[PDB]
C-alpha cells in the first residue's frame, strides 16, 4: 500500500513551449474575437475571416494613450 | 497563477460579451469559446463564473442570464482542445439548479423556464454521456438524484417537470425502467387538470405541461413494448390519453419508415 | 552629414558678407528664406569649426572665452543705462576673435579664413608605397578640387602610422604642388622576437603577423585620425592592414571606417575579423553594431563558398539563447544595455541574408519568427517595444 503520483514534466524545453503556444493562441483567440466584433479593416479586398485587422480608432487625446504605462 | 493580460482581457471581453448588451457579440463570442485551440489556463476561472452566476439567480431570479450561461457551458463543451474532467463537478450542479429548481422565473405564469428545462436536460444528457466511467458514476448519481425528486410527493410541478425532462433525455431504458412505473401518477395530475376547484392559480399550466412532455416521452416506449394493432391500448392506458398519443407515434414511425 | 550635403549641393557658408552664395536655390541673407536641411546643417558645421578653434586653440582656453562673454554679459546685464552698455551682452564675429587673441595671444585668422568664410570641405585621395631599400614610407595624397562643393586645403596634415615598433604620428605639408611625402619607417624587429606590439595607447597586445608582408613593418596607416579638418578621405590599404586597424586600434572612427572599408574585401580573413569583433565584449557597442551589418553584406558577396549555418546565427545563440536549448532564446533582461542593443540589431542584419536564388534562406526567417514566438518579458524592468519593434523591422 505504497501510493504513487503522476508523472511530472519539469522540462525546461516543454514549459517553454507550453507557455509559448498558450501565449499565442489567446493572443490570436482574442485579436480574431476583437476583429470580429467591430469595425475591421483588410489588407486584401473582402478578407474578414483571413487576416482581420482592427480598425484604426482615433482618440480625442492621442498621448494619453501613448505615453502612459499601463502595467506599474 | 495570476492570468497574463492577454488572457485577462480575454477573459474580461468574452464574460462581458455573454451578459446580454447584444446577440451578435454573444454569438461571436460563444463561437469563440467552442473553437479556440488554446483556452486552458482560463478554464477554471469559466468554471467559477458559471457556478457563481447559476448561484446569484437565486437573488435575482433572471431566466435570460441563466439562457446565456447553459449557451455558456454548451459553448464549452463543444471545444475539441480543452478537458473538462477535471472541472466537471462545478458544472454539474449548475445545470442541475437550472434543471431542478422551482422558481427559475421573475414572472413564473408568463415566462417561458420551460426551455432552459429541457435545454439543461439535453445539456445534462450530453455531459453524462462523454463524461460518465464507471469511476466517476457521474449517470448513476444523477438518476439517483432525478429518481427520490421524481417519486417523493411535495414537489412542485417545476421540479417535477425538470426531473422528468431530465430523466426522459437520458434515454429508452431509463424511461422503461423510471417513467413507466408511475404513469399511474397522471391520474393524481389529472385529478387537479380535469377537476379542480380552483382553476385561475398557476398549478395548471404547469401540470398540462407536465402531461404533454410526458405522453410525448412515453409514446415511443409504448410504441416499443406493445402489440402492433393498440385497439383500447388508451384505455388500459392512464385517462386515455397518453394511449392515443401512443397511436399518433406509431403513425409517426409508420410515416418515418415510408420516408425510409 | 556634412561632406555628404555639402557634396550634394553646394556648400554650408558661415559668415557671409553682404550675393555671396549663389550656388543654391535661396537667399542667405535672413533666416526666414533658408532651407531647413540648410538651418540643420548650418548649426552642424559650427559646432564642428568650434571644434577645430579648440583643436587650435586648447580647451582652457576656449573655456576662458566663453567665460569672458559671459562675465561681459553678467556685468552688462545688471546696468540700467538704456543699451549704453546693454549692447556688452551682444556677441559679432570681430569681438569673438578678439576675445580669443585676447586670451591667447594667438589669432586664428586663417583657419577663420578657411573653413567659416570660404564654404567648402575637402576631398582626400590617398595611397601608400613602402621602399624596403631606404626603408621609408611613400605616400601619395592627391586632393579632388574640382568638384562642386570642394575647396584646396594647404595647411600641415596629421598621419598616424601603425608599425611593429609602435604608433608614430607624422605632420605632413600639403602645399599645392605636393603629392608624394616620403615619410621614414622604424624596426622589424618585433617579428624577430615575439614581443608585444604597442598600440596608439599606452597598452601593447599579441597579434597575429602571419597576413602581414614579410619585407614592411607597417600595420596600417590613418590619414587625418583627429578629424582636425573637414574631410573625406579615401585610402587605399591592403584587407590585412583594414582587418588589423578593426581589431586592434584603440579609437572608434578608425574601427568604424575599417568596418566600411571591409566591404569590399569578403575574404574570409574579413569574416573572422569582424566575427571577432562581434564576440568581443570591451568593444565599443556601435561598432558591433556596424559590424552585423558589414558581416551581412560580406556573408552575401561569398555565397557559393559560405561553409556552415548562416552568419551571426551561431553567434547569436551562443549569445542570447539557452545553453540547453539553442533554438529557445532566453526570456528577456535588458539590464546590461549594450547586449540589449547588440540583441535588437542582431536580426534585422541577419534577415539581410540571401540565398544563390536571391530569396531569403527559411533557416534565418524561421529563427527570427522563432524569437518572436519565444519571447518572455515578465521579469526584466525594461519594456520591450523596441526590441519587439526591431524584429518586426
Amino acid at each position: 500500500k505504497t501510493p504513487t503520483y503522476r508523472e511530472p514534466v519539469s522540462d525546461y524545453q516543454v514549459l517553454r513551449e507550453k507557455a509559448a503556444s498558450q501565449r499565442r493562441d489567446v493572443e490570436r483567440a482574442l485579436t480574431r474575437f476583437m476583429a470580429k466584433t467591430g469595425e475591421t479593416q483588410s489588407l486584401f479586398k473582402d478578407d474578414v475571416s483571413t487576416f482581420p485587422l482592427i480598425a484604426a480608432r482615433p482618440f480625442t487625446i492621442p498621448y494619453l494613450t501613448a505615453l502612459l504605462p499601463s502595467e506599474l | 497563477h495570476e492570468l497574463s493580460v492577454e488572457q485577462q482581457l480575454y477573459y474580461k471581453e468574452i464574460t462581458e460579451a455573454c451578459v446580454g448588451s447584444c446577440e451578435a457579440k454573444r454569438a461571436e463570442a460563444l463561437q469563440s469559446i467552442a473553437t479556440d485551440p488554446g483556452l486552458y489556463q482560463m478554464l477554471p476561472r469559466f468554471s467559477t463564473f458559471i457556478s457563481e452566476g447559476v448561484r446569484v439567480n437565486v437573488v435575482q431570479n433572471n431566466l435570460a442570464l441563466l439562457i446565456y450561461l447553459m449557451r455558456m457551458v454548451k459553448a464549452l463543451m463543444d471545444n475539441p482542445t480543452l478537458y473538462l474532467e477535471k472541472y466537471v463537478h462545478e458544472l454539474i450542479p449548475a445545470v442541475m439548479t437550472c434543471i431542478v429548481s422551482r422558481q427559475l422565473c421573475l414572472r413564473p405564469d408568463v415566462d417561458n423556464h420551460w426551455a432552459l428545462r429541457d435545454f439543461a436536460a439535453r445539456l445534462v444528457a450530453q455531459i453524462c454521456k462523454h463524461f460518465s466511467t464507471t469511476t466517476n458514476n457521474i449517470q448513476s448519481r444523477i438518476t439517483k438524484t432525478f429518481t427520490k425528486s421524481w417519486v417523493d410527493e411535495k414537489t412542485p410541478w417545476t421540479t417535477r417537470y425538470g426531473s422528468i425532462a431530465g430523466l426522459a433525455e437520458l434515454g429508452h431504458d431509463v424511461i422503461k425502467t423510471l417513467i413507466l412505473p408511475r404513469l399511474q401518477q397522471e391520474g393524481e395530475r389529472i385529478r387537479s387538470v380535469l377537476d379542480g376547484p380552483v382553476l385561475s392559480n398557476i398549478d395548471r399550466i404547469g401540470a398540462d405541461h407536465v402531461q404533454s412532455l410526458l405522453l410525448k416521452h412515453c409514446a415511443p416506449v409504448l410504441a416499443k413494448l406493445r402489440p402492433p394493432p393498440d385497439n383500447q391500448d388508451a384505455y388500459r392506458a392512464e385517462f386515455g390519453s397518453l394511449g392515443p398519443l401512443l397511436c399518433s407515434q406509431v403513425v409517426k414511425a409508420r410515416a418515418q419508415a415510408a420516408l425510409q | 552629414k556634412i561632406v555628404a550635403y555639402e557634396l550634394k549641393t553646394g556648400g554650408v557658408l558661415l559668415h557671409p558678407i553682404f550675393n555671396p552664395a549663389s550656388h543654391l536655390h535661396f537667399s542667405i541673407k535672413h533666416p526666414h528664406t533658408l532651407s531647413w536641411e540648410y538651418y540643420s546643417m548650418f548649426q552642424c558645421k559650427a559646432h564642428l569649426v568650434m571644434r577645430l578653434i579648440e583643436n587650435r586653440i586648447s580647451m582652457e582656453f576656449m573655456l576662458q572665452v566663453f567665460n569672458k562673454l559671459l562675465s561681459l554679459a553678467s556685468t552688462a546685464s545688471s546696468q540700467k543705462f538704456q543699451s549704453h552698455m546693454w549692447s556688452q551682452m551682444l556677441v559679432s564675429t570681430s569681438g569673438f576673435l578678439k576675445s580669443i587673441s585676447n586670451v591667447s595671444g594667438k589669432d586664428i585668422q586663417p583657419l577663420i579664413k578657411q573653413w567659416v568664410d570660404q564654404s567648402g570641405v575637402v576631398k582626400f585621395y590617398g595611397s601608400f608605397a613602402f621602399n624596403r631599400k631606404r626603408n621609408v614610407l611613400e605616400l601619395e595624397i592627391k586632393q579632388d578640387y574640382t568638384s562642386p562643393g570642394t575647396q584646396k586645403y594647404v595647411g600641415p596634415l596629421k598621419v598616424t602610422v601603425q608599425e611593429l615598433d609602435g604608433s608614430f604620428n607624422h605632420t605632413l605639408q600639403i602645399e599645392e604642388n605636393s603629392l608624394k611625402h616620403d615619410i621614414p619607417c622604424h624596426s622589424k624587429s618585433r617579428r624577430n622576437k615575439k614581443k608585444k606590439i604597442p598600440l596608439m595607447n599606452g597598452e601593447e597586445v599579441d597579434m597575429d603577423l602571419s597576413a602581414m608582408d614579410a619585407d614592411s613593418p607597417l600595420l596600417w596607416i590613418r590619414i587625418d585620425p583627429d578629424m582636425s579638418v573637414l574631410r573625406k578621405v579615401e585610402f587605399e590599404q591592403a584587407d590585412f592592414m583594414w582587418q588589423y586597424q578593426l581589431r586592434y586600434e584603440r579609437d572608434v572612427v578608425a574601427q568604424q571606417e575599417s568596418i566600411l572599408a571591409l566591404e569590399k574585401f569578403p575574404t574570409p580573413a574579413s569574416r573572422l575579423a569582424l566575427t571577432d569583433i562581434l564576440e568581443q565584449e570591451q568593444c565599443f557597442y556601435r561598432v558591433r553594431m556596424s559590424a552585423c551589418f558589414c558581416l551581412a553584406k560580406i556573408a552575401n558577396s561569398m555565397v557559393s563558398t559560405w561553409t556552415g549555418p548562416p552568419a551571426m546565427k551561431s553567434l547569436f545563440t551562443r549569445m542570447f539563447c539557452c545553453k540547453s536549448c539553442p533554438n529557445i532564446v532566453k526570456t528577456n533582461n535588458f539590464m546590461s544595455f549594450q547586449s540589449y542593443f547588440l540583441q535588437k540589431t542582431m536580426p534585422v542584419a541577419m534577415a539581410l541574408l540571401r540565398d544563390v536564388h536571391n530569396l531569403c534562406p527559411k533557416e534565418v526567417l524561421t529563427f527570427i519568427l522563432d524569437l518572436i514566438k519565444y519571447n518572455d518579458n515578465r521579469k526584466n524592468k525594461f519594456s520591450d517595444n523596441y526590441y519587439r519593434a526591431e524584429m518586426i523591422d
